[PDB]
């Protein structure tokens, strides 16, 4: 009945230039149990043709996700990563960042 | 001591008729199942329940409803009556854990069941019993008794012999399967023989009390009994004998 | 998701060896039990095979495993005439996953027969009923009983009893009915023993 | 392949 | 030179809507290359890679079938289990399995592992020589004799010392060009001050397959970890990784803070600053 809280990174596939194609990836891990809830946000929006990968866990039986969704960056839009977990009071929100 | 139980023994009815099977095992076990044993000696594997979770379905006319309501508990309503459901329903119980360590899935004694399209040709047998001929009584010193259980359908019946009020087993011989009386019919009612060898000393002597006791298995306290015959309830049909000099 | 058992019927003298062969057909199998079924009861576990052992042995029985070829088998050597019984083998995954079964085999160990003094004798009976039936009891082993070529005299098949207190088995038939025309002088239709038959 | 055996707790 | 199978798999009990949820995922090396999902509609065992695509019909049958019992027993433990430690039927579980094998740079077979996960912790797992049993509660050393017993290793090595290196042999020749590639570390840096007069440091690896990766900020002789502070390598979502290190730095000696970047596919050694 143990308890571990989801590391959270976001960042793009590739480097981001504005106007041409990426992706917005949302790295859970290392977290316990596996049920956890994970939005992508646009400007504060939640976006929805958002995929994920498949389940899976470290070699400390931490689980871990891969969310990611195919978007174009710009000047104005800010995208953001919304994780809901058992082990969070409110939903944990982080902000993308080109430089991290 | 400790098993795997299973009621009814036997039971008929007919066609699209509504019946209900129970099992129970206090082993202990995790899994309890429910095999169908055919007319030709085949086992079929049907259902399967771990801890209330039902496991193996196999394939579900949904006639076929099984229910598990605690781990050592485990029934089967069937609906609507085949004649092909004439098979003879096993209860088991295993124990997945550990391997599973102990593989080995124990079974009930079986719930026999003939579905039939018309009940008014069930009837119970007739008992004969035979004493020994004084020929062999000479040859041998030996003393066969013969009995007879006869014209009985289906074949629901469990013959005895008892000697002096106990039941005996020692120099006993029953028929493995019955004769139908007329091979040609589906029909066909049946004869059963057994054979109960003792001393030829022990045969004269009439404080010695020979009785041939065959359990038939027949309809219950509902049916349709409508006609001049008896109504073959299930009941038991004696005969007897004593030693003679 | 198939089982070949083979043979179908089997006899054996109280002496020999019985040997049954099953056949699976999965290679996925590891389980492989034997199941012995008494008289329509309930069928009970008397050996099976785990491991990879291509061999396990309990006294009287013994089962082979060569998994690669897709065939296990039972071994009843020491025979005798309790093994008399419907044998099943069985192969499954282990675990929560289905025993598949064989069509069985009906296993017969014929006994070895005393000294034998065979005889058809006629008992009769307190009568209400029809018949005498006729006995042919004590001939040896190696007699085989068939049936009657009529509709209304009823022959059973060979059958053992065993007199325990005094070491002594024997065969026997039964034979009945309802003719006039009936006795025991020929009732019985077969080859009988040369004949010694006492007919009294 | 994956398993073809696997144990029970 | 060294690969590896390995596969993965996650049942977790919903105790009231309906059975529990598995997913169940493979991998060779760092690639994933099959993967299930119950919640899935398909209910097989599905591709995640072009080489094993390549399969004819048994095996993606036979994988589907291996892998549904694979939850049925899991099925069967989490009640099990629920018994071993005296749990409510209430409560929701989750048990972890995973096994694989390794081999080396000769293909032939070195490790091997079989380890088990009672609500994300240790439970019995197999131990190196592929023989005996280390449990790690009370529970589980029930478990542990009783599969001794019953022989269980004998059979899970078999797998491993054999079936699971044959196959990862096939997997990786068909896959020729997938799992044997070596795609190196795309590296630069970045400055970014705080402070006023302190500026962090942060030297960045991309593009990299496998994830094997070593990010080291530096002495200028040799090393550092006052805060060199680092973050999981993370995917990329394309079949590569990333990752990085980062130095908070005096404001006017950046030029003596070197950061190497060790990988294979990298013929030799990267060492890498900000001039």
């Amino acid at each position: 009945m143990i308890q571990r809280t989801p590391k959270i990174q976001v960042y793009s596939r590739h480097p981001a230039e504005n106007g041409k194609s990426n992706f917005l990836n949302c790295y859970v891990s290392g977290f316990h149990p596996s049920d956890i809830e994970v939005d992508l946000l646009k400007n504060g929006e939640r976006i929805e043709k958002v995929e994920h990968s498949d389940l899976s866990f470290s070699k400390d039986w931490s689980f871990y996700l891969l969310y990611y969704t195919e978007f174009t960056p710009t000047e104005k839009d800010e995208y953001a990563c919304r994780v809901n977990h058992v082990t969070l009071s409110q939903p944990k929100i982080v902000k993308w960042d080109r430089d991290m | 001591d400790t098993a795997v139980s299973q009621t009814p023994k036997y039971l008929v009815t007919q066609m699209g008729n509504d019946k209900s099977i129970k099992c129970e095992q206090n082993l202990g076990h995790d899994t309890m199942y429910w095999y169908k044993q055919d007319s030709k000696k085949f086992l079929k594997i049907m259902f399967s329940y771990n801890n209330k979770e039902l496991i193996i379905n196999e394939t579900v006319p949904n006639r076929f409803s099984p229910k598990s309501p605690d781990k050592a508990h485990l029934n089967l309503h069937i609906n609507s009556l085949e004649l092909g459901d004439s098979a003879v329903y096993f209860c088991a119980s295993s124990q997945l854990a550990g391997g599973p360590l102990y593989n080995e899935q124990f079974f009930g004694p079986g719930t026999r069941l003939t579905v039939l399209e018309d009940l008014k040709n069930v009837f119970p047998p007739e008992v004969a019993v035979f004493e020994p001929s004084e020929a062999e009584i000479s040859h041998t010193q030996k003393a066969t008794l013969v009995c007879l259980a006869t014209g009985f359908y289906p074949d629901h019946v469990e013959l005895s012999w008892w000697v002096n009020g106990k039941e005996v087993h020692s120099g006993v011989c029953t028929d493995p399967q019955p004769l139908k009386e007329q091979p040609a019919l589906n029909d066909s009612r049946y004869a059963l023989s057994s054979r109960l060898r003792v001393s030829a000393t022990f045969w004269q002597n009439p404080r010695n009390h020979f009785r041939c006791q065959v359990q038939f298995y027949g309809l219950s306290e509902n049916d349709e009994w409508t006609q001049d015959r008896a109504k073959p309830v299930t009941q038991i049909v004696s005969a007897e004998a004593w030693g003679r000099a | 998701e198939n089982v070949e058992q083979h043979p179908s019927t089997l006899s054996v003298q109280e002496g020999d060896s019985a040997v049954i062969k099953c056949t699976y057909s999965d290679s996925a199998s590891n389980y492989f039990p034997w199941y012995k079924q008494e008289l329509g009861k309930g069928p009970q576990l008397i050996i099976d095979i785990r491991s990879n052992v291509g061999e396990k042995k309990d006294q009287r029985i013994a089962v082979t495993l060569n998994k690669t070829a897709k065939h296990f088998s039972l071994h009843i050597t020491e025979t005798q005439p309790e093994d008399s019984a419907v044998y099943f083998c069985a192969a499954s995954r282990g675990g929560a996953q289905k025993l598949v079964f064989g069509q069985g085999t009906r296993l017969t160990i014929n006994p070895n027969i005393q000294n034998p003094d065979p005889a058809v004798y006629q008992l009769r009976d307190s009568k209400s009923s029809d018949k005498s039936v006729c006995l042919f009891t004590d001939f040896d082993s190696q007699t085989n009983v068939s049936q009657s070529k009529d509709s209304d005299v009823y022959i059973t098949d060979k059958c053992v009893l065993d007199m325990r207190s005094m070491d002594f088995k024997s065969n026997s038939a039964v034979a009945w009915s309802n003719k006039s025309d009936f006795a025991c002088a020929n009732a019985f239709n077969n080859s009988i023993i040369p004949e010694d038959t006492f007919f009294p | 392949f994956s398993g073809e055996y696997i144990p029970t707790v | 030179g060294s690969h590896s199978m390995r596969y993965f798999f996650t049942s977790v009990s919903r105790p009231g809507r309906g059975e529990p949820r598995f997913i169940a995922v493979g991998y060779v090396d760092d690639t994933q290359f099959v993967r299930f999902d119950s919640d899935a509609a398909s209910q097989r065992m599905e591709p995640r890679a072009p080489w094993i695509e390549q399969e004819g019909p048994e095996y993606w049958d036979g994988e589907t079938r291996k892998v549904k019992a694979h939850s049925q027993t899991h099925r069967v433990d989490l009640g099990t289990l629920r018994g071993y430690y005296n749990q409510s039927e209430a409560g929701s579980h989750t048990v972890q399995r995973m096994y694989g094998c390794d081999v080396g740079s000769d293909w032939r077979f070195l490790r091997g592992y079989h380890q088990y996960a009672y609500d994300g912790k240790d439970y019995i797992a197999l131990k190196e020589d592929l023989r005996s049993w280390t449990a790690a509660d009370m529970a589980a050393q029930t478990t542990k004799h009783k599969w001794e017993a019953a022989h269980v290793a004998e059979q899970l090595r078999a797998y491993l010392e054999g079936t699971c290196v044959e196959w990862l042999r096939r997997y990786l020749e068909n896959g020729k060009e997938t799992l044997q590639r070596t795609d190196a570390p795309k590296t630069h840096m970045t400055h970014h001050a705080v402070s006023d007069h302190e500026a962090t440091l942060r030297c960045w690896a991309l593009s990299f397959y496998p994830a094997e990766i070593t990010l080291t900020w530096q002495r200028d002789g040799e090393d550092q970890t006052q805060d060199t502070e680092l973050v999981e390598t993370r995917p990329a979502g394309d079949g590569t990784f990333q990752k990085w290190a980062a130095v908070v730095v005096p404001s006017g000696q950046e030029q003596r803070y070197t950061c190497h970047v060790q990988h294979e596919g990298l013929p030799k050694p990267l060492t890498l600053r900000w001039e």
